């Protein structure tokens, strides 16, 4: 990807050899700058609602024509708009893009009838799995604010048509706006975007309101909806060894009806359980988890014990082989993180607006097994453990017990 | 590069356009075929019917060419 700038609006392009293009422009303006929560869920989708120049009608009609496809989502980072479609077709994408960000009418009636009614069920839909929800409430307990934002709309705390437009007033300008083209020659798309996005505002960055804070607890989420135990760790100085961490602990198997071969796959054997460890930088601070969800409370429980104990095991040794592991899984997990376009997208936004320069996956850092087990030993002996537990949570495990 | 998706508006009226009507054109005929001999078979009794119409069939038309003797006919 060639990064430039045209217009004041920073632009990569990395060109291809696939009749296929995605653009997507990402935006600064995902939940940790939300100003009331919920808005940048709603003003994720409000995006291609009607703008001046073109109805959302009209622009869902010639999309069709063209056989393209839209795709948005939220972040705790970034909005995401991207859009697939035939190279050629590259000036009507880009003029759409434009006038979505300076023309948006945005009107009530769409609020109340089109954008809350489709936030809503994007969340009903993703709650429906409670490791979504037990992840979401260990960001919550773990940051507060910022990081600890709800990334989705909820119904207790209503997004105002004026809320909508104030945040959209901040982000929808050139300094929170980056533009990424996979499969799109660089030269042709900086000459139209040039054209097309010269006269957005300016703006200013987008901030956190106040400085990330850290802080340990537990979240008792009831559902009758199946169950699920997030296990978090706060990271305050996030380095990259805690990606060959999360891939080594492991979790999911590499291969049909098999258990694996990870210490955490192994803390499932008796139960039909599944476990996840993730890692999550922010920039600023990160968080390393294991999700476990389940239908048997007690099975959970058991794993539970399992995974806390997996990773006092990893701070006391790791074999020379095991390091190894981890530097093929994690090195594939990069590689495929760059290639699927919705994190493809975002990992660049990341480095043309914040500035992170993108670390390559051939580039990823073999970490000898002295260091993944001091990175390890640092997790288990953490002073703020966070624990959300979602389901029959009287059944579940609490941090003290863990 | 393409700029515009390329199309134009066909007139239109109460939902309808001249590509879809111009399939159905056929079918208003033969249902009108239908009306037709309907229509005459209801009234092949009438005998303006079969003097005007029926009788001026070629080979068939025969059929409807009846004639009462004066012999057996009252009025
Ligand atoms: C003897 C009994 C008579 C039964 C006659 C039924 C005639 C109905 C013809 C009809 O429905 O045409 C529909 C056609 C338009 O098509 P569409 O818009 O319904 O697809 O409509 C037009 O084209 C006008």
């Amino acid at each position: 990807f060639s990064t430039a700038e045209a217009a004041g609006v920073k632009v990569a392009a990395q060109d291809g050899q696939s009749p296929i293009s995605d653009l997507s422009v990402v935006l600064r303006g995902g939940s940790r700058y939300a100003t009331v929560p919920g808005v940048s869920h709603i003003l994720e989708k409000f995006a291609f609602q009607n703008t001046v120049p073109k109805s959302a009608l009209r622009f869902v009609r010639e999309l069709e024509l063209f056989g393209g496809k839209l795709y948005t989502h939220t972040t705790r980072e970034h909005i995401v708009l991207r859009t697939q479609f035939l190279k050629q077709d590259l000036p009507y994408f880009v003029d759409a893009f434009a006038n979505v960000l300076k023309e948006t009418k945005f009107q009530q009636f769409e609020l109340t009838e089109r954008v809350a009614p489709v936030a809503e069920l994007d969340l009903l839909k993703r709650e429906s799995d409670p490791a979504f929800t037990a992840l979401e409430a260990a960001h919550e307990v773990a940051f507060r604010t910022g990081l600890g934002n709800s990334v989705y709309a909820q119904g207790y705390s209503p997004v105002t048509l004026e809320d909508v437009k104030e945040f959209a007033r901040q982000v929808y300008a050139k300094q929170n706006v980056a533009v990424v083209g996979n499969n799109v020659v660089p030269a042709d798309l900086q000459q139209l975007v040039g054209t097309a996005f010269a006269d957005l505002q300016e703006g200013s960055k987008v901030t956190q309101a106040g400085t990330t804070t850290l802080h340990g607890g537990e979240a008792r989420v009831r559902t009758s909806t199946g169950n699920a135990l997030t296990i978090a760790l706060p990271i305050a100085e996030p380095k990259p060894v805690y990606h060959a961490l999360a891939s080594f602990l492991g979790g999911p198997a590499s291969m049909p009806w098999s258990v694996g071969a990870s210490p955490l796959a192994q803390a499932t054997v008796g139960t039909h359980t599944s476990v996840k460890a993730t890692y999550h930088n922010y920039g600023d601070a990160g968080l390393f988890a294991i999700t476990i969800k389940g239908d048997s409370p007690a099975e959970i429980s058991q794993v539970a014990h399992k995974a806390v104990q997996a990773l006092k095991d990893t701070g006391a040794e790791v074999t020379e082989e095991q390091a190894a592991r981890a530097y093929a899984k994690s090195k594939f997990a990069a590689a495929e993180a760059f290639e699927n376009p919705d994190s493809s997208a975002s990992v660049i936004g990341m480095e043309l607006l914040s500035g992170v320069s993108r670390i390559a996956p051939e580039n990823v850092q073999k970490f000898t097994p002295a260091e993944l087990s001091e990175a390890a030993a640092q997790l288990s002996a953490s002073a703020k453990p966070v624990v959300a537990a979602v389901g029959q949570v009287h059944a579940l495990p609490f941090a003290d017990e863990l | 590069y393409v700029k515009k998706p390329s199309y134009k508006i066909v007139p239109h009226f109460l939902g309808f356009n001249i590509p879809t009507v111009s399939k159905w054109i056929p079918i208003f005929g033969i249902w009108g075929a239908a009306a037709g001999i309907g229509a005459l078979f209801l009234i092949e009794g009438v005998p303006r019917t079969r003097q005007d119409i029926l009788s001026k069939i070629p080979i068939i038309g025969e059929h409807w060419i009846r004639e009462i003797p004066a012999s057996d006919n009252p009025f």
